Parts: structure tokens; C-alpha cells; sequence
RNA sequence: UCCUCCUAAAGAGUAACGGAGGAGCACGAAGGUUGGCUAAUCCUGGUCGGACAUCAGGAGGUUAGUGCAAUGGCAUAAGCCAGCUUGACUGCGAGCGUGACGGCGCGAGCAGGUGCGAAAGCAGGUCAUAGUGAUCCGGUGGUUCUGAAUGGAAGGGCCAUC
RNA sequence: ACUUACCAACCCGAUGCAAACUGCGAAUACCGGAGAAUGUUAUCACGGGAGACACACGGCGGGUGCUAACGUCCGUC
RNA sequence: GCCUGGCGGCCGUAGCGCGGUGGUCCCACCUGACCCCAUGCCGAACUCAGAAGUGAAACGCCGUAGCGCCGAUGGUAGUGUGGGGUCUCCCCAUGCGAGAGUAGGGAACUGCCAGGCA
């Protein structure tokens, strides 16, 4: 259970988040997806992976 | 090209006459002609295996293709999807060009005494020899290469039988013997 | 051999055509000639066609099997279509790869007027 | 003693033993012993049978085995309480049905394969009758 | 060694055939996790997720073999 | 505690300190879509190379393969390769299956926005079935719902989450 | 470098066995529809009150046991 | 009337093997490929521009019972209900009735559109 939880945040000013999961020592860069926003209602970029 | 219409003109009606073919695409033809190496020491290092792709690319002269293993052996301790061996199939006026390249000078360098053996056919047509010698062609120079693997190679053939692709072969210059 | 793997290519939406139920455009490539027909979405009827065997659309041209005489037949699948009726038909590429000359045929009918 | 030489299970369920039996006809011989009731037989009683018609001819004419011990049987140990999982296999048998051949023979005379497999007979347990190849 | 560890609640085989159920797209009409010998006839919707068919409107269910390989679809009568 | 098979008596369900095996995960691609492809094994011929590496042809036609135990599936491929991508979206959801209940599961279709494709279309994670823990208590973010004289604030509620 | 009083894979013919084998396959049972007769609605829903959750033996199909037990554990009458 | 191409019905009595045969049209081979497009390398495949030549391969058609395939009648096995026996297994009345095997069959049939030939 090395997987561990992550909150994916939207770039826009909305505090909407996702969570999911990734591998910490096969692949440390940072995840970027882009995403449906519920409070703007647009697809936006997410960040904050470790 | 100059043996390419030497097939046309000539030799197709040597093999007419000989086999009393009612007709002309009955007479076997050349394909392909595949040149392969397998140098099967990349288990040891990846540079023998880049090595061995430029000096077959050296004879070819576009590029070679590396060939994955189909399974884990445990007895060559071979992995799957491990590149171990380089080919190529070259195919129409690049094949004339070679074979024109090989026949002409590169055979007569191949013991002149013995040449290459007459019966090498699987039983369809095709007829494969290992020259075990790179420096025959002589394309690139050899005084500077590291190593003196060798090389293979199998030309294809649309014959019925062995004697029919033994006849069209002799219709050609390959010596045999 | 060829024609084998062609089909194989072909079945999937030949067949999701038909599940989804809709009136089809089939169209049949060769090296000297090329057709097309529209198929019911049972599959069993035809109602419309042409091609370039016919004396009309092929005595009207340089050569057949070039993309200017698959233009010229999608016209004419476009226009008889038309006369009859149909509309919205699916087009299906029957194993082709949609760019060479079934690209044309495809542009020629949707230009015409078929709902591609 | 026959048993299989790899078994893709250890332990089997008792199961039943109806019906007549599927191999009936002399076969590969010229005579044959064939049993008229149902019931085990191991392979101890077979190896014993076997034996006594072996020896009865000593060297002469050849002999077929048509049954064969599949099937083990359990047996838990003497002072233990009933449950704690099943019994360890102890020995093979062979289910037979009425009307199962069992031996064949065929090079000798009906005068001695009668007294051999009247010996082999004495051996099994289930009662057995001599019969012989006929046609079809 | 080791014995009892069976699973549980294997769930259902076969839910019913003609107008059983009937109204609405159902969600029976499937062995569930079977696949092979219950296919989509077309007149029913596709598999779910986990290879449950089910209706599209109403009808009565049917069962039918056909096409190569002798595999057997189920179909809905649209009434 | 959970999953697969038999027992289990051709709908479902069905016990024993009955007979056999697994799970307490993994993947940012191993997901989506478009395009393309088809296995194991054996035989013949050929330098190192041989029982087996790679090459050509011929038999064979899935005995191959599936991220993981077993069953059921899969050629249309659910199996193999490549391009672009984030639908592993948000709010709902007629109808149904399975449970004493808590609950679990399948789901067409609607609204918003998005990806692949020429289009028809497909996509609300992965071939499916295991990979899991109620309530209470508390932590983090958002909210303009409440705010004990009034204005604030504390605390509480609601949404996401630990 | 020949020999073989030796064994033996694959393949072909014949012969058996399997709860965890199936290129086959019933009788029953179950689900759904139509019809006649018969049955004091015998069916379902809601509400008030319960008791009960130690079962026994016989037949049939089985697991376990030694197809032993007035043994033991299931299905159905 | 035939012959050919495309799309279907059906899913081996529809397959495989062996022999023969087809080029007006159609189909496939087939020529070239500076381009559209492409090969993990190769106009092999995909793709484009053509019609000199050949039905050799492939494909269509015809014959052939070597194999695959289908397959009775009868008997047998099993089984619901009722009854019986020496009851671990059977029998009788009645109803249902296999599998395997035998005789035998079998070298498919069929709808729509288009073209060549009357
Ligand atoms: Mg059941
Ligand atoms: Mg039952
Ligand atoms: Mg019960
Ligand atoms: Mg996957
Ligand atoms: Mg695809
Ligand atoms: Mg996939
Ligand atoms: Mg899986
Ligand atoms: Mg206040
Ligand atoms: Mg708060
Ligand atoms: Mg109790
Ligand atoms: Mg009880
Ligand atoms: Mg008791």
C-alpha cells in the first residue's frame, strides 16, 4: 500500500478539489490534468500532485 | 536494373523452354531478398548491437530493423521484447542493386573453390547461404571495424519445387559450386 | 487473403450499423472501377446504386478508377438519392482507408446534399 | 499393487455404485472372466487374482487387465472423534458393476484357462462367471 | 490444509423470459458474468459493465441462435 | 472479514472442525477514442547457434494471451502496436436485481461542459466477479445557513475531504 | 565409427474411469401467457396481539463415518 | 436464359481434400510511383497514376463419398406418480424416453441491386 492519496486543485480561484491516488517513487513529478469545475463550469488545469 | 531487364529479356525464355510452361508467370520469380544478422550478444552490451545495425546498414544503405525476442528463454537466459538480433528485407530496384553488388564481385570473393552449396533449399524454392564474412563487400572499409561477425542472407522465390528454384537460380550467375 | 483481412476490417461497424438501425452507404473500391449503393437498414434491399459499369457516368470521362470518377459517382448516388427520397444515410468505408479515393465519392455526395 | 501415478486429486466422494457395468465383451483375448455382482474390489484382491492364474499357467499364453484401482478410499485412525476434517487415504479401489470383464487370455487351451480363472475366482471376493469370445 | 472459505451470495442466473417484466429497460433478461451463449440482439441495449443485458423500452423477451458460431442472443418484440 | 470451484439433487438459495485455491492490491497508463495487427507448438533450409535466441518457407488454427487465484468469457477481439487525448467529468435518472435491515449492484435517457473520429458514433475508469470498516469524536478547505440585547466574532449546520 | 538380448516420447487402432472433465443430454422442477371446471378469497396490502428460533423418526438425493450407529450435516415429502 | 460483382438470409446435408475448367465483360494478378498516403526497415501491406501482358497463383464453377457433417426405426439407460422385494440395489402398472451405435443421407439452398452475353 506504498500508494498513497492525493487532492487535485483547480487552478481557478474556486476551492473545488478531486482526490485520487499516485505512486510516490516510480513517478515524483507532479501530476497536471484538466478537469470539470462545478463552481465556474468550464474545464480547467489541476495541480497540487506530489 | 541491368539484371533486372536481363530477367525480362532472355533467361524467362531459357526456364519456358526448359520447363514447357504453357505460361509466361509460371516461370518463378524474386521477391525479396532478406539479410540477416542476429548477432545475439546484446544481452552482453547494447553497442555491439548499435554496432552491428551500422555495418549492415552499411551494406543495405537506408537503415536496419532490430529484432525483439519472441520469448523468455531461460536457456540463452533471453528476455522478452530484448532486442538480440538486426535485419533487413529490401525489395525491387534497392534488391537488384544489391544483388548486382553481390553476384558480381562480392561471390567471386566467397572461396572461389567452393563458391557456396548447391543444395541449400528448404523445399518450396527459397535459397539462403551465411556468408560468415562481412568484409566480402567492401562498401566500407574493414581495417578500421572492430569486430568480423558475420551475416546472412535467403532469397525468396514464387517456384513450385526445389528443381524449379535450382533452374531459375542457374538461370542467373549464382555459381553453386 | 486481401479481401479476407478487408472484411475483417469492415465487420464491426458494418454490423454496429446495423444494430443502431440506419439506412447505409456502402461503397466497393477496385483497381479499374468503383461502386456504391445505399442499403436498407434491414440489409436485405436496395435503393439506390451506380457505379462506373454503367454506359452513362463512364463513357463521360478519361479513365475509370480515379477520384474524379468517384466524384462523378457520388454525384450520381447523391442526385438519385434524392429523387427517391432518402435521407441520412451512414456512410461506411467497407475496410478502405478514407482518404484515397473514397475520400472523394464521401465529399462529392455530403456536397450534393446527402446528410452525410 | 496398480495405482495412478500422479493423482489430480488426493481425496475423493464416496459416490454410488448403480448400473451395469459398460465393458462387457471379450475383447482382447479368447476367454474371459466376467463378474455377475456389483462391489469393490482393491487392488491387494486384483494383485493376489492376478497371481493365481499367473502361476497356474506359469509360461504360457497372455493375460489382460481390464479393471483398474482409480478411485482411493479414507480411513481415519483407530481412537479419534468423528470430524476434524476427512480421513488420509489408506488404499485404491475399483468400482465394478455386474456384468465387467475383468482378466482375458488367449494363448491357452480352454481346459486350462477354465482352472486358472476358477483359482483367480477363489481370490475375489465377488462371484464371477467364465465366458468366452465368441463374435459379434 | 484449510476448508470452509467459500464465497457468498453468487447472485442470479436467469431473470425471465417474455413480457415477465416488461415495462421500461429491466435489468434482468442476463446470467450475469456470462457473456458467451447471452449476447445483445440489438433490439435489447448492450451489456452493462459487468455483462448484464437489459431492455430499451417494452416487449416481450425472446431467445434465438444464429450467425456463425452457433452463440445465442436474446431480442425484445417492440410492441 | 471478502473472492473462485465442487459438494448443490439441469431456475435462485442451501450445512458440516467437508474437498481445493486466492484477497487486505496495481495503473496517470495497464483509462478514453481513432487507425492497424493476430497466437502456441512442430517441420524444412541457413555463419557464430546449440534441444531452445534471430531469419525464410511450410504444417497447425487458439492447445497462445489477459497486471494477480479459479470460473465464465473474448477473433468482433476483452489479446498485440501506434497517433491524439483526460469521460478515472459535474447535477439527475424512468426502470430493475439482491438483501430482515443497514446497504450493495446494473441502468437507457435529460441538462452543462469536454476528448477521439470525415461521419454514423464511443467515452460517467480498467474482460467480469476479491483489493475492505458503520456510528460517535475530532482535523483541513468552501459557503454567506445560523449567530442567546444589537453589530461582529466564537461555536454549530450544509458541501468536499482526512 | 558401427551395434543394440535395452527403455521410450509423439502419432494411429482398440478398451475402461472422473464431485472439482464435456464435441451430447433427459424425466422432474421453475418462470411466463391463454382456457374450462372446482375451491366459504384459498391471493395480496395495511394495522392490533403473539408464540417460536433444543426438533424427532421414515421415504427419496447426497457430504462425513466403516453407503457402521436409535451417529452426524444438508435438500424435499 | 446463363456468367460475373456487391449487400443479405441461413450457419458444416453450407466444410476440407483430389481432379477438371473459366477471360467479351467483371475479378484477380499485373506496370510505374517526382506527387496525395506509408513502412518501427522494404510501394510486402496501405495508397496514387495506368492497361503491355497472363488466368500461372488467388477466386468462381463442374465432377469425385477419402475425411469432416447430418442421421432414422427398433432396442437399451435414466426418470415423475402408485405399489412391492432377499432393500449398499432392484422389480411391477402407467407416463416421458436418451446418449452411443446401425441402415441411410450428403459435393447446399435462397432474396435484392448492378454489369456482360440473345
Ligand atoms: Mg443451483
Ligand atoms: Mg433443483
Ligand atoms: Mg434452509
Ligand atoms: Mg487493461
Ligand atoms: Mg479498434
Ligand atoms: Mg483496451
Ligand atoms: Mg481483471
Ligand atoms: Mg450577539
Ligand atoms: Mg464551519
Ligand atoms: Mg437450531
Ligand atoms: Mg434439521
Ligand atoms: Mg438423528
Amino acid at each position: 500500500g506504498i500508494r498513497e492519496k492525493i487532492k487535485l486543485v483547480s487552478s481557478a480561484g474556486t476551492g473545488h478539489f478531486y482526490t485520487t491516488t499516485k505512486n510516490k517513487r516510480t513517478k515524483p513529478e507532479k501530476l497536471e490534468l484538466k478537469k470539470f469545475d462545478p463552481v465556474v463550469r468550464q474545464h480547467v488545469i489541476y495541480k497540487e500532485a506530489k | 536494373a541491368k539484371l533486372h531487364d536481363y530477367y525480362k529479356d532472355e533467361v524467362v525464355k531459357k526456364l519456358m523452354t526448359e520447363f514447357n510452361y504453357n505460361s509466361v508467370m509460371q516461370v518463378p520469380r524474386v521477391e525479396k531478398i532478406t539479410l540477416n544478422m542476429g548477432v545475439g550478444e546484446a544481452i552482453a552490451d547494447k553497442k555491439l548491437l548499435d554496432n552491428a545495425a551500422a555495418d549492415l546498414a552499411a551494406i543495405s544503405g537506408q537503415k536496419p530493423l532490430i529484432t525483439k525476442a519472441r520469448k523468455s528463454v531461460a536457456g540463452f537466459k533471453i528476455r522478452q521484447g530484448y532486442p538480440i538480433g538486426c535485419k533487413v528485407t529490401l525489395r525491387g530496384e534497392r534488391m537488384w542493386e544489391f544483388f548486382e553488388r553481390l553476384i558480381t564481385i562480392a561471390v567471386p570473393r566467397i572461396r572461389d573453390f567452393r563458391g557456396l552449396s548447391a543444395k541449400s533449399f528448404d523445399g518450396r524454392g527459397n535459397y539462403s547461404m551465411g556468408v560468415r564474412e562481412q568484409i566480402i563487400f567492401p562498401e566500407i572499409d574493414y581495417d578500421k571495424v572492430d569486430r568480423v561477425r558475420g551475416l546472412d542472407i535467403t532469397i525468396t522465390t514464387t517456384a513450385k519445387s526445389d528443381e524449379e528454384g535450382r533452374a531459375l537460380l542457374a538461370a542467373f550467375d549464382f555459381p553453386f559450386r | 487473403d486481401k479481401k479476407s483481412a478487408r472484411i475483417r476490417r469492415a465487420t464491426r461497424a458494418r454490423r454496429k450499423l446495423q444494430e443502431l438501425g440506419a439506412t447505409r452507404l456502402v461503397v466497393h473500391r477496385t483497381p479499374r472501377h468503383i461502386y456504391a449503393q445505399v442499403i436498407a437498414p434491414n440489409g436485405s434491399e436496395v435503393l439506390v446504386a451506380a457505379s462506373t459499369v454503367e454506359k452513362a457516368i463512364a463513357e463521360q470521362l478519361k479513365y475509370t478508377g480515379n477520384k474524379d470518377a468517384a466524384a462523378a459517382v457520388g454525384k450520381a448516388v447523391a442526385e438519385r438519392a434524392l429523387e427517391k427520397g432518402i435521407k441520412d444515410v451512414s456512410f461506411d468505408r467497407s475496410g478502405f482507408q478514407y482518404h484515397g479515393r473514397v475520400q472523394a465519392l464521401a465529399d462529392a455526395a455530403r456536397e450534393a446534399g446527402l446528410q452525410f | 499393487m496398480l495405482q495412478p501415478k500422479r493423482t489430480k486429486f488426493r481425496k475423493m466422494h464416496k459416490g454410488r455404485n448403480r448400473g451395469l457395468a459398460q465393458g462387457t465383451d471379450v475383447s482382447f483375448g479368447s476367454f474371459g472372466l466376467k463378474a455377475v455382482g456389483r462391489g469393490r474390489l482393491t487392488a491387494r484382491q486384483i494383485e493376489a487374482a492376478r497371481r493365481a492364474m499367473t502361476r497356474a499357467v506359469k509360461r504360457q499364453g497372455k493375460i489382460w487387465i481390464r479393471v483398474f484401482p482409480d478411485k482411493p478410499i479414507t480411513e481415519k485412525p483407530l481412537a479419534v472423534r468423528m470430524g476434524k476434517g476427512k480421513g488420509n487415504v489408506e488404499y485404491w479401489v475399483a468400482l465394478i458393476q455386474p456384468g465387467k470383464v475383468l482378466y482375458e487370455m488367449d494363448g491357452v487351451p480352454e481346459e486350462l484357462a477354465r482352472e486358472a480363472f476358477k483359482l483367480a475366482a477363489a481370490k475375489l471376493p465377488i462371484k464371477t462367471t467364465f465366458v468366452t469370445k465368441t463374435v459379434m | 490444509g484449510g476448508s470452509t472459505r467459500n464465497g457468498r451470495d453468487s447472485e442470479a442466473k436467469r431473470l425471465g423470459v417474455k413480457r415477465f417484466g416488461g415495462e421500461s429497460v429491466l435489468a434482468g433478461s442476463i446470467i450475469v458474468r456470462q457473456r458467451g451463449t447471452k449476447f445483445h440482439a440489438g433490439a435489447n441495449v448492450g451489456c452493462g459493465r459487468d455483462h448484464t443485458l437489459f431492455a430499451k423500452a417494452d416487449g416481450k423477451v425472446k431467445f434465438e441462435v444464429k450467425g456463425p458460431k452457433n452463440r445465442k442472443f436474446i431480442s425484445i418484440e417492440a410492441e
